[PDB]
């Protein structure tokens, strides 16, 4: 019947979720489990950069009250 | 020449904590330590040069470090939980973390006695009477 | 009026088109909120509020902005 | 740079495909009416360009002014369009 | 990593792009009382790969045509389509172009060059007419397409597609602004030269002006482009107007929901094609310079006043 | 709903803008302190680069006024590592 148009769709869907799940986990892996900071405006880039300088070289590492 | 100040003149303890840490305590720091900062601002504005307010800047930093030492000593755990959750978010938005914020805010009210400043009441202009001489002829007007 | 009627039934886009043109030219003029826009946007604190020299006779916010004196946005709150 | 990296891969992927295509298989109009529409386009495009800044103007302390100014922009151009119709230019 | 994130977001879309043609040649089929392609492979799954290989193997005829432009137009087409998928705001978008919607609008406009140049390069009368007709309709639908977005943005506060995920945390922008959704949907149908608006390659009226002379590999690249676009524009409808649910803790839900809505609206233009005859050229443009453009202009005003008189100006973050 | 949501969203926006309003004083000091260091550090190398050059005032305001003219980006990072300069110059246009 119409049962059969589903096979094809399944392979479309599966190929349209990969991208959204992929981009959203290759970010939380590269950024240390914390969402990649979105620096829309400079202030944010400043804060981000400030973070880099604060520790290691990468901003994702985040020092706390114990420092 | 340029009369650039010397390093020893500009070496002072550093806050160095992740920006996230600050944003979480931002409100309280805007509260417990705006006396010196406002004065420093006054100097840095009327007196355009930075060299003319360096010492004030040192005072600016000193005020915050202890601000942190107090929190480290008391209600450190709450603050630790609040910043970690705040840091995970990409724009470190305040509303994703309100449950952690409440426990951090309530505790320091309970122990430190400080208070989270209500919506606003930080943006409003402040009057600080810097005993420094209100400068004149700035920009070596000639 | 009669044409208006047919216009409502023939070429019923322009009618709607104009109607909106007007309704957008009226609501702003009559609105318990129109005033807020210029305030709500005015208030947003984009730029730093440089302090003022406490020379004397100052009714301004007394130092710590937590002090009572000063402007308030409780209007924004509970809006 | 990140964008540059993505885009050059994008062109590369295409150029690769066209090449494969060629290398693998070895084995007078009178659009006067249109012309007019085209010009209006140019004009309307420009208006739109003057309407693009709104997203930041909505923030203007001078909200009222922005309203009046903006409203005028759309209205005036709307009139231009209507004229086209009134003069039956487009038709 | 970032490279891996380029394979994903590309291949996955290309593989999905292939499966759309199949779900087009079966959904159109069942609507017309026929099974559609099921004999090659299981249930026709290998069918898209099969003609791709035939198309590339068949000779790329070079008519006795400006070669450079003739060959470039296909390249531009695919380049643009794949590029427009870079800033889409599925969770944690590949690239947070701050002015993304503008970027989308920009690249979308550049595509017109391909059809125009293709027709001019082809040097065939049919192709020439196709280009002229195409450029006109394309650009015109761009004029309402852009204004419809400007109305949206003013209620979103920014050009960044990422903001709408925070704008649509309580209600879809269809409820408000539905009148434009429809007008965005019809414009999305025109800009992908799909059926109701497919005078670019009417085939019956004029015979595929865009690719009259294009065959094999060039045919395929635009071809691929069109279908990827078919998805992209539908996906933009599924972010701008139908806002999928989103949870910072679980970012996947968005993608999954984004999937479902994109597939259904992609299914809709497939369903539109079989269901409607094709608009005439004059009729098409009238609808936009006459039936819609006045509607789109007026609501723009309403959406300018709305925030102010409702003191609903959006945050600029 | 849109009216109420954006009014709420506006409240959140004023809250975090004020959060930096409070924190910028700490940063302003930090920036200046570091800025001067870069200028001075460049002075050291400056006092070691053109020493041999005749008629070479180690350094002198390109201008006549003694007013404090802020340091261009180039001046701060010009002598420094190329990457350092590039970062500052093309480091925002290129997102995180
Ligand atoms: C009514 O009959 C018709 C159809 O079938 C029902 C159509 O769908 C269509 C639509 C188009 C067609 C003629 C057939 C559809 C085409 C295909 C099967 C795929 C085209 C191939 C390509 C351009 C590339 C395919 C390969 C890849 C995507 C590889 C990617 C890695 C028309 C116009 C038609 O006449
Ligand atoms: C008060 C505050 C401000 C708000 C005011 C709101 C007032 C109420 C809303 C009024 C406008 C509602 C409709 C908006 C879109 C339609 C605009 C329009 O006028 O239609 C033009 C045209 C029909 O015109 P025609 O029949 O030729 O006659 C013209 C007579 N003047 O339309 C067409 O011919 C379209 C042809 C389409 C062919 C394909 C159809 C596909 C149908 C299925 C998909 C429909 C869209 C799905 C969208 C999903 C979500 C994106
Ligand atoms: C082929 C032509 C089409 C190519 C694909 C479409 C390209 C469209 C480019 C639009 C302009 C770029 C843009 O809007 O954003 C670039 C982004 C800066 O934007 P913003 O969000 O402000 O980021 C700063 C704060 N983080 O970050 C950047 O500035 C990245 C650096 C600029 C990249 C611009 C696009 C590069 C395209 C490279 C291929 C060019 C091919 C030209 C072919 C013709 C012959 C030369």
């Amino acid at each position: 019947m119409w049962f059969e148009i589903l096979p094809g769709l399944a392979i479309m869907g599966v190929c349209l979720v990969i991208p959204g799940v992929s981009t959203a986990y290759i970010h939380k892996f590269t950024n240390g489990g914390k969402e990649k900071r979105v620096a829309r405006v400079q202030y944010q880039w400043y804060l981000m950069e400030r973070d880099r300088r604060i520790s290691g070289v990468n901003r994702y590492y985040v020092s706390k009250g114990l420092e | 020449i340029v009369e650039l100040p010397t390093l020893e003149e500009l070496k002072v303890e550093e806050v160095k904590v992740s920006s996230a840490v600050l944003k979480a305590a931002a409100h309280h720091y805007g509260a417990q330590c705006d006396k010196t900062n406002k004065e420093f601002m006054l100097c840095r504005w009327e007196e355009k040069d930075p060299r003319r307010c360096l010492k004030e800047g040192k005072l600016v930093n000193g005020c915050a470090l202890n601000f942190f030492r107090q929190i480290k000593s008391h209600c450190a755990e709450p603050f630790t939980e609040y910043w970690t959750c705040l840091d995970y978010s990409n724009m470190q938005l305040f509303r994703h973390c309100r449950q952690q914020q409440a426990k951090f805010d309530q505790c320091v009210l309970d122990k430190l006695g400080w208070v989270r400043p209500d919506l606003g009441q930080l943006s409003k202009v402040t009057k600080v009477k810097t005993d420094r001489p209100l400068p004149e002829n700035p920009y070596h007007s000639r | 009026s009669a044409f208006l009627k047919n216009a409502w039934a023939k070429e019923p886009v322009l009618v709607v088109s104009f109607s909106v043109w007007g309704l957008a030219i009226i609501m702003p003029m009559i609105s318990p909120y129109t005033k807020y826009a210029s305030m709500i946007n005015k208030a947003t604190p984009y730029n730093y509020p440089v302090p003022v020299r406490d020379d004397g006779n100052m009714p301004d916010v007394p130092s710590h902005p937590q002090d009572p004196l000063g402007p308030s946005l409780d209007w924004l709150k509970n809006l | 740079m990140n964008l540059y990296t993505v885009i050059f891969i994008n062109i590369l992927l295409s150029l690769t495909l066209i090449l494969v295509a060629f290398w693998l298989p070895q084995m007078l109009p009178f659009s006067m009416k249109f012309f007019l529409v085209a010009i209006t386009f140019l004009l309307f495009d420009l208006e739109i360009a003057l309407l693009l800044p709104l997203p930041w103007a909505i923030q203007t302390i001078k909200t009222s002014t922005m309203m009046i100014m903006a409203f005028i922009l759309v209205t005036i151009l709307s009139l231009g369009l209507a004229y086209e119709w009134t003069q039956k230019g487009l038709e | 990593m970032f490279f891996i994130n380029i394979l994903t977001l590309l291949v996955p879309i290309l593989i999905a792009m292939a499966f759309l043609t199949l779900v087009e040649r079966k959904i159109l089929g069942y609507m017309q009382l026929r099974k559609g392609p099921n004999i090659v492979g299981p249930y026709g799954i290998l069918q898209p790969f099969a003609d791709a290989m035939k198309l590339f193997m068949k000779e790329p005829m070079r008519p006795l045509t400006s070669m450079s432009l003739f060959i470039i137009a296909p390249t531009l087409s695919l380049t643009l389509a794949l590029s427009l998928w870079v800033p889409l705001p599925m969770p944690h978008p590949l690239i947070n172009l701050n002015l993304g919607i503008l970027f989308i609008l920009a690249t979308s406009s550049l595509s017109v060059y391909s059809i125009l140049w293709s027709g001019w390069a082809s040097n065939s009368k049919y192709s020439l007419f196709g280009a002229l007709r195409a450029v006109a309709q394309t650009i015109s639908y761009e004029v309402t397409m852009a204004i419809i977005l400007l109305s949206v943005l003013l209620m979103n506060g920014s050009y960044s597609l990422q903001t709408l995920i925070t704008t649509q945390e309580h209600m879809w922008l269809l409820l408000p602004a539905w009148p434009m959704a429809m007008m965005w949907f019809i414009s999305t149908l025109a800009e992908t030269n799909r059926a109701p608006f497919d005078l670019t390659e009417g085939e019956s009226e004029l015979v595929s002006g865009f690719n009259v002379e294009y065959a094999a590999g060039p045919f395929a690249l635009f071809f691929m482009a069109e279908y990827t676009n078919i998805i992209l524009m539908n996906a933009l409808t599924t972010i701008i107007f139908l806002g999928p649910l989103y949870y910072i803790n679980l970012p996947e839900l968005y993608s999954t929901n984004f999937m479902m809505e994109a597939l259904l609206l992609s299914s809709t233009f497939l369903w539109i094609r079989a269901s409607y005859p094709r608009f005439r050229y004059d009729q098409l443009m009238h609808l936009l310079w006459k039936n819609f453009l006045p509607l789109t202009l007026a609501l723009c005003m309403w959406h300018i006043s709305l925030p102010i008189f409702t003191a609903g100006v959006p945050p600029y973050m | 709903r849109m009216m109420r949501w954006n009014q709420e969203r506006r409240r959140l926006l004023i809250e975090d803008l004020e959060a930096r309003i409070a924190l910028m004083p700490l940063f302003q000091a930090e920036k200046d302190r570091r800025t001067l260091q870069i200028l001075r550090e460049n002075l050291e190398e400056e006092a070691i680069i053109m020493k041999d050059v005749p008629n070479w005032k180690v350094g002198e305001s390109v201008f006549h006024t003694t007013r404090w003219v802020p340091p261009l980006i180039g001046e701060m990072y010009g002598l420094r590592t190329k990457e350092e300069m590039s970062n500052a110059n093309f480091g925002f246009t290129w997102y995180t």
